[PDB]
């Protein structure tokens, strides 16, 4: 609720709104060692990771949605070699849980979450154990503060999703799925190159196709840049086509092998 | 597991806050919150004293955590600025970086308090500015859960010259009678009872409810000897309060019969059929969905009687107050 209506003042929309080209340029990086399609397939992977962490920590999805973005953008300017994901995805977990107004997850609970997820939900990926303890997250919450330039905030497409189908009053028929649909574009790119009120909108066109409900009217009604939620479509389709042909437990050992591993000190 | 090139990279670009600024034995103020200095910039590409204040604790505590995620959002000229982030990675200390405000309404009152054994041109001027970063703040749906003179800032010499700094940093006087009948949650009427108290300290030079589990007896007495004890008609959900019972037991309207918060400032010098002693009422009113908001308040025609509020609160005079003695 606090800083609820202040989006084109705040930090997100001034700092963390990324030029595309600004974005493929830093990762040109990691394509050295990455396919274009293999990096991709890691950021879905990463998403997974982390919506685990939050259901074993009993975390409502606004305080996942946070952590996936602190990720998100750590990695948007730096490389996958700087800091581990496998140490950033708690860490960020960790730090969204505090910002949030939840609580202080406890050290115990944090690092149990983090062995118990990795070794049930995802051994295809990890055969090795989770080697860190809380001194190694405590650390890099630090890296993960500074470089988002103390910008905590973050706001995301379920509010103005929420108020765009009460408009409507399709809120028992669209809600559902339309929310459903704002998870899944947290595997793209979308949340760092648009406003969380477009994301909303395209999703719930989505869903209106996918039902098969006419909703022109309504939408030619609004005073938005039409073309550019054409593009969050696009992205969108595009990513479940992207799905069905990702199969992410044959795929990930391999793909986790090619990232490139941090240099130890001399 | 972490890259030494990054590693290096960053710990050689990192700014340290020994570094770049002056601080050493300039301790302001120490509380809950840590320690507050007065600071200057070493490499001389400024002359503004800032304060500077390390936080209590070790790590991103979950108080760190909220006061950096809220200060990085804010900006209005009546709420305190919040410059720079420092992360001393050694000892894992934070530091903030604000700009620094001379005076506070805390001192202000005292000095006048000392005076006897405050022009309200400054008076209006205060309030309006407090009521501004208010709104401000309650607009964006943040409380401020503990305002009081100390946290009421003003700044001095410079550009800012006499603007208000809202600010946060055991008295239980500016507190709202519905948190001493033990209210569960904070509100924005809460804030807006407080700003009437501090609006009462400034005509009078005295904390109108001066005094010393939710409950406190004497603080209440000090309420209703002042106000007087509210009818059922003045506060109907009184009974909802969880400590109504409480209040049934231990007080007698009997008791306040003659009390009132007209009877009170006719005895401080200041006239009750006057603009401002009409806001105060309405800011001073017992039943929190009885407030006037903050924005209402604004609206009064208090601050269109001459004389009209001004951005420097001092009007351009010399400055008689002395600045902050060092700890
Ligand atoms: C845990 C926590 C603590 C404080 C804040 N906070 N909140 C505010 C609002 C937005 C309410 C005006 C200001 C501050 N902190 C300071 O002003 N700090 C400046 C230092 N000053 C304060 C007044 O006393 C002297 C030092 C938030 C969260």
């Amino acid at each position: 609720k606090a800083m609820a209506g202040n989006f084109w003042q705040s930090s997100h929309y001034l700092q963390w709104i990324l030029d595309k080209q600004d974005l493929l340029k830093e990762r040109q990086k990691d394509l050295k060692f990455l396919s274009e399609e293999e990096y991709w397939k890691l950021q879905i992977f990463f998403t997974n990771v982390i919506q685990a962490l939050g259901e074993h920590l009993k975390l409502r999805q606004q305080v996942i949605a946070t952590a996936t973005v602190y990720f998100k953008r750590f990695y948007a300017r730096y490389s996958l070699k700087s800091i581990d994901p496998v140490l950033m995805a708690p860490t960020c977990v960790f730090l969204a849980s505090k910002v949030e107004e939840f609580g202080v997850v406890s050290n115990t609970r944090l690092i149990a979450a983090a062995t118990s997820v990795l070794k049930t939900r995802f051994s295809y990926a990890f055969p090795k154990e989770f080697p860190y303890r809380m001194n190694h997250i405590l650390e890099c919450e630090f890296y993960l503060l500074e470089l988002m330039d103390c910008c905590l905030i973050v706001y995301h497409p379920y509010r103005p999703l929420l108020q765009y189908v009460q408009d409507m009053g399709q809120e028992d028929m669209l809600l559902p799925l339309a929310w459903r649909i704002v998870n899944d574009t947290y595997r793209t790119d979308l949340c760092l190159l648009y406003p969380p009120f477009m994301i909303a909108l395209a999703c719930l066109h989505v869903a209106c196709v996918v039902q098969q409900k006419d909703a022109r009217q309504w939408f030619a009604e609004l005073s938005v840049d039409m073309e550019k939620i054409l593009e969050i479509i696009r992205v969108i389709l595009k990513l479940y086509e992207q799905w069905k042909n990702f199969d992410e437990r044959k795929e990930m050992a391999t793909i986790l092998s090619k990232m490139p591993k941090p240099k130890p000190p001399p | 597991k972490m890259d030494y090139d990054f590693k290096v990279k960053l710990s050689s670009e990192r700014e340290r806050v020994e570094d770049l600024f002056e601080y050493e034995g300039c301790k302001v103020g120490r509380g809950t919150y840590g320690h507050v200095y007065k600071a200057k910039r070493k490499d001389g590409k400024d002359d503004k004293d800032y304060a500077l204040k390390q936080i209590e604790g070790t790590g991103i505590s979950m108080s760190a955590c909220r006061e950096i995620a809220l200060l990085r959002e804010l900006k209005h000229p009546n709420v305190i600025s919040l410059q720079k982030v420092f992360l001393s990675h050694a000892d894992r200390k934070v530091w903030l970086l604000f700009d620094y405000a001379e005076h506070d309404l805390w001192h202000i009152i005292k000095f006048h308090r000392a005076s006897k054994a405050l022009p309200r041109g400054m008076v209006k001027s205060l309030l309006y500015q407090i009521l501004d970063g208010i709104h401000y703040l309650h607009a964006n749906w943040v409380l401020h859960r503990d305002l009081k003179p100390a946290n009421i800032l003003v700044m001095g010499e410079g550009p800012e010259r006499g603007r208000v700094k809202i600010a946060d940093m055991v008295t239980f006087w500016y507190r709202a009678p519905e948190l001493l009948l033990g209210a569960r949650h904070y509100t924005k009427a809460i804030d807006i009872w407080a700003i009437g108290c501090i609006f009462a300290e400034l005509l009078t030079s005295e904390p109108i409810f001066h005094c010393r589990n939710p409950y406190h007896h004497d603080q209440l007495d000090r309420i209703f000897n002042v106000m007087g004890f509210p009818a059922d008609k003045d506060w109907e959900d009184i009974k909802k309060m969880p400590e109504h019972s409480t209040l049934m037991k231990d007080f007698r309207r009997n008791t306040y019969t003659n009390c009132s918060l007209i009877k009170y400032m006719e005895k401080h010098k200041v006239k009750p059929d006057s603009k401002a002693f009409h806001l105060l009422q309405k800011l001073l009113t017992m039943d929190p969905i009885k407030r006037i908001t903050s924005e209402q308040a604004m609206q009064d025609p208090y601050f269109l009687e001459d004389p009209l509020p001004t951005s420097d609160v001092f009007a351009g005079c010399q400055i008689p107050y002395p600045k902050r003695e060092f700890l």
